[PDB]
RNA sequence: UGGGAGAGGGUGGUGGAAUUCCCGGAGUAGCGGUGAAAUGCGCAGAUACCGGGAGGAACGCCGAUGGCGAAGGCAGCCACCUGGUCCACCCGUGACGCUGAGGCGCGAAAGCGUGGGGAGCAAACCGGAUUAGAUACCCGGGUAGUCCACGCCCUAAACGAUGCGCGCUAGGUCUCUGGGUCUCCUGGGGGCCGAAGCUAACGCGUUAAGCGCGCCGCCUGGGGAGUACGGCCGCAAGGCU
């Protein structure tokens, strides 16, 4: 669910909060987090590079196991889910059988204590990992590798999932959260199930700062800049956008494609994004 | 508890240990969820009125049996994943109606 | 060049197809209204199908065919006669069959079906 | 549902005398266990209204009843819903 | 030429008794009614639901194709 | 206590036919549509055929003058959860009952909000035709909406234009489901014609609109008007009074 509060101040009459209750344990596994670097969008040169970042609250990265193939056949117990800032999802804290401990992002219906484990002859089952020739066609799947041993790189925000299509070769196919249909590998293990915190989506920040708590700065619009800055910028008054409507660096932004034509991925690309 | 009818269809090409090898998923996954055989009736190969995983024929179970009523539909659910099996349908035994 | 074949029969009530297949299925030739001249609910008549038919059946021989098995599907008042013409063509005619389509109840039609 | 023995040993545990049936005390117990199993069916199937009728009419009879006895036999009234704790 | 006649005991419920259950579907795969298969109310209603478990198990057909 | 039938309601799985689009093979001059035509689609390869895949919705025959439900309403198969109801045996409580202003809950379709979904169909809309005109009836497209979840909305030819319970008053034929002794008898529902009786007539008639008792709602010429005012409900459209 989500959590709204009453219009006791003008900002929380819209705002809602996550409600957490899937929540455990409040407090990182210490040997699993390690310093976050913060950027403000600027690079290795000053310069900013994403416009419009900085300022967020502290974060402390928590070390996370896109591999998961990293140990075949060593079950484990979900032992808390705890909430990491550094993303939309939830983060399950395993207890293997091994005595290691690692992190990984919750699947909807995990519960705590339940036991988990990755590996080809492992079980479909809400948790567990498997490469892709291994998993039925039509089960919801996540943390789906992208290629063979590269780490999880699909569905991995909040209600996320891909599911699985059909099959051919040595490939397999899969509906992406973006409607695409794409050969996916075999070998490319996933994670049965769909991601959690789906109810995220459906946040209302309500006030300014709170998209500042987020590190995301105020983004100005090119109307309100000046030809020096923005192909929009000037005219006296208010004004229209004189031209087709283009980003700040000159080329347009209402439907035109930019994914490089002569690239490979295409022979494994079959349905572009729908809607 | 309560005694059902397991109706199970599956692969007609496997081998025959690809054949039983499947029964013992079902003898376990059946033992598994608390169910308790009665009578059987395995009739083989079969002809079908229709293909199905587009494929002709079809090889039958069919399992008599006992378990808790709050268990049944986590079975089927259990039985269907096999990509061998194919068709499965429980059904409350009944007393037979006659005719004539 | 094939003897033995399979001929469908789509009969509407606006028109009549008449197209000829292989034995796998893949059409070898085809025909219908129009293809002998015809404009509009003239059509939707028997004596087209019998040229259509006809017209599709004399193409279908010229490759060999002397064989078919039939097949019509639709409820059109050019159905039966196109049938007919069939026989009375030169081919064997080895087999008549109805697969005519019918949903169990599935999507809405048309206002004009209700 | 409900099991004929389970049905029984509350049959029993609230009999006037042992061949009791069909007396106010056991005719509350019996609803009082459909009752307390509709609502506790209906706490997730919130949708099936259907059913949720006669869980009225049930407490209906209940209240119907209840009300009878304490007319007629008072101390009787509470005791028993004390042993059922009934009364909201 | 009614059915039931055709048979004697048999169960309405043997949902696998093709080559009976078979019996009361026209040459169409259709259910046939009761002008024409002799069954009763309550003895018609507990046959279909034999035949479609069946029919959906695999054996007998939702419909069939016509031959003249 | 023992049983029986059933689209009663809810959750989760699931089965096949058809329409639409995508991909592949084959194939040629028109398909589609109408009262007739046209817009439209088609040599950039459509229509009709075969094969594979994806997605949504509604469940053909059974099926019906049928069934269940207080109502709206409910229809592929399966299981689970659950309601009401009927029959028998005549076992227990021993008038514990009927009605019900208020209150509360349910409430088909459309409509609203949020998030999904989107094949077919389809208000507004565009187009093509008929017309003196055609902001329509027919045709080609097509957006919301129709589908799911949670919230509202609470109206209708929500009809049997017939409030609910009980008792009394010929029967005949049909049908559903029970019980018997199985010819037939008895309970409960669903239709039909009809005893007396009622009724302004048409009509009803053991499912009364008949003779009665109890309780609630309601009418008091037509229109103005289910409008105005106030009050309540509602996000709004609008509802109640
Ligand atoms: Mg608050
Ligand atoms: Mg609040
Ligand atoms: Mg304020
Ligand atoms: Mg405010
Ligand atoms: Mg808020
Ligand atoms: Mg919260
Ligand atoms: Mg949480
Ligand atoms: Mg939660
Ligand atoms: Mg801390
Ligand atoms: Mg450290
Ligand atoms: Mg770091
Ligand atoms: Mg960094
Ligand atoms: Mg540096
Ligand atoms: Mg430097
Ligand atoms: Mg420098
Ligand atoms: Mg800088
Ligand atoms: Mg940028
Ligand atoms: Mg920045
Ligand atoms: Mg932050
Ligand atoms: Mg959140
Ligand atoms: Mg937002
Ligand atoms: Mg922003
Ligand atoms: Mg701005
Ligand atoms: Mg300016
Ligand atoms: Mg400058
Ligand atoms: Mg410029
Ligand atoms: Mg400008
Ligand atoms: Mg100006
Ligand atoms: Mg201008
Ligand atoms: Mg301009
Ligand atoms: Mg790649
Ligand atoms: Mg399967
Ligand atoms: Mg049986
Ligand atoms: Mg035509
Ligand atoms: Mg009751
Ligand atoms: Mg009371
Ligand atoms: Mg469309
Ligand atoms: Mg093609
Ligand atoms: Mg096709
Ligand atoms: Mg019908
Ligand atoms: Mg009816
Ligand atoms: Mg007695
Ligand atoms: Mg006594
Ligand atoms: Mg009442
Ligand atoms: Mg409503
Ligand atoms: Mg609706
Ligand atoms: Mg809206
Ligand atoms: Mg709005
Ligand atoms: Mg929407
Ligand atoms: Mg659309
Ligand atoms: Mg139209
Ligand atoms: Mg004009
Ligand atoms: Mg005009
Ligand atoms: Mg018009
Ligand atoms: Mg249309
Ligand atoms: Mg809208
Ligand atoms: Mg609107
Ligand atoms: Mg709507
Ligand atoms: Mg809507
Ligand atoms: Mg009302
Ligand atoms: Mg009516
Ligand atoms: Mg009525
Ligand atoms: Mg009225
Ligand atoms: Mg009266
Ligand atoms: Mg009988
Ligand atoms: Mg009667
Ligand atoms: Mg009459
Ligand atoms: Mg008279
Ligand atoms: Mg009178
Ligand atoms: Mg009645
Ligand atoms: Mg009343
Ligand atoms: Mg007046
Ligand atoms: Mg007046
Ligand atoms: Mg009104
Ligand atoms: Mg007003
Ligand atoms: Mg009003």
């Amino acid at each position: 669910a989500v959590k709204k509060f009453k219009p006791y101040t003008p900002s929380r009459r819209f705002m809602t909060v996550a409600d957490f209750s899937e929540i455990t344990k409040t407090e990182p596994e210490k040997s699993l987090v390690k310093p976050l670097k913060k950027t403000g969008g600027r690079n290795n040169q000053g310069r900013i590079t994403v416009r419009f970042r900085g300022g967020g609250h502290k974060r402390l990265y928590r070390i996370i196991d896109f591999k998961r193939w990293d140990k075949v056949g060593i079950p484990a117990k979900v032992a808390a889910i705890e909430y990491d800032p550094n993303r939309s999802a939830r983060i399950a804290l395993l207890h293997y059988v091994d005595g290691e401990k690692r992190y990984i992002i919750a699947p909807d219906g995990l519960q705590v204590g339940q036991q988990v484990v990755a590996g080809p002859d492992a079980p479909i089952q809400v948790g567990n990992a498997l490469p892709l020739r291994f998993i039925p066609v039509g089960t919801v799947v996540h943390a789906v590798e992208l290629e063979p041993k590269k780490g999880a790189k699909l569905a991995r925000a909040a209600g996320t999932s891909a599911q699985i299509q059909g099959r051919e070769g040595d490939y397999v196919i899969l509906r992406l959260p973006s409607g695409e249909l794409r050969k996916v590998h075999g070998e490319c293990y996933a994670t049965v199930g769909a991601v959690g915190n789906a109810d995220h989506k459906n946040i209302v920040l309500g006030k300014a700062g709170r998209s500042r708590w987020l590190g995301r700065r105020p983004h100005v619009r090119g109307a309100a800049m000046n030809p020096v800055d923005h192909p929009h910028g000037g005219g006296e008054g208010r004004a229209p956008r004189g031209r087709p409507p283009a980003s700040p660096w000159g080329w347009q932004t209402k439907g035109l494609k930019t994914r490089k034509r002569r690239k490979p991925s295409s022979r494994f690309i079959i349905a572009r994004r729908k809607k | 508890m309560r005694r059902y009818e397991v109706n199970i269809v599956l692969n007609p090409n496997l081998d025959q240990s690809q054949l039983a090898l499947e029964k013992e998923i079902i003898q376990r996954a059946l033992e598994n969820y608390g169910a308790r055989v009665e009578k059987v009736e395995e009739l083989g190969l079969r002809r079908l009125a229709y293909p199905i995983a587009k494929d002709p024929q079809g090889y039958f179970l069919w399992y008599q049996v006992e378990m808790p009523e709050d268990r049944v539909n986590d079975l089927a659910r259990e039985l269907r994943i096999r990509d061998n099996v194919r068709r499965v349908m429980v059904v409350k035994s009944q007393e037979p109606f006659l005719a004539n | 060049q094939v003897a033995s074949g399979r001929a469908y029969i789509h009969a509407s009530y606006n028109n009549t197809i008449v197209t000829i297949t292989d034995p796998d299925g893949n059409p070898i030739t085809w025909s219908s209204g129009g293809v002998i001249g015809y404009k509009g609910s003239r059509k939707g008549t028997p004596y087209a199908a019998q040229l259509a038919a006809l017209d599709a059946a004399k193409k279908a021989m010229a490759y060999g065919m002397q064989s078919v098995d039939v097949i019509v599907r639709g409820t059109g008042a050019g159905r039966e006669q196109a049938i007919r013409a069939l026989q009375a063509s030169g081919l064997q005619v080895k087999s008549i069959v109805d697969d005519t389509p019918v949903p169990h109840n599935g999507c809405r039609p048309k206002k004009k079906f209700r | 549902p409900i099991t004929k023995e389970e049905k029984q040993k509350v049959i029993q545990e609230f009999a006037r005398f042992p061949g009791d049936t069909g007396s106010t005390e056991v005719q509350v117990a019996l609803l009082t266990l459909r009752i307390n199993r509709l609502s506790e069916h209906l706490k997730v199937h919130k949708k099936d209204h259907h059913s949720h009728r006669g869980l009225l009419m049930m407490v209906g009879q209940r209240r119907r009843l209840l009300r009878y006895l304490q007319r007629e036999d008072p101390e009787r009234y509470r005791a028993l819903i004390e042993k059922l704790g009934i009364r909201g | 030429a009614k059915v039931k006649a055709t048979l004697g005991e048999f169960d309405l419920r043997d949902y696998r008794n093709v080559e009976v259950l078979k019996r009361f579907l026209s040459e169409t795969g259709k259910i046939l009614p009761r002008r024409r298969t002799g069954l009763s109310a309550k003895e018609q209603r507990i046959l279909a639901k034999t035949i479609k478990r069946a029919r959906i198990l695999g054996l007998l057909p939702f419909t069939e194709k016509l031959v003249r």
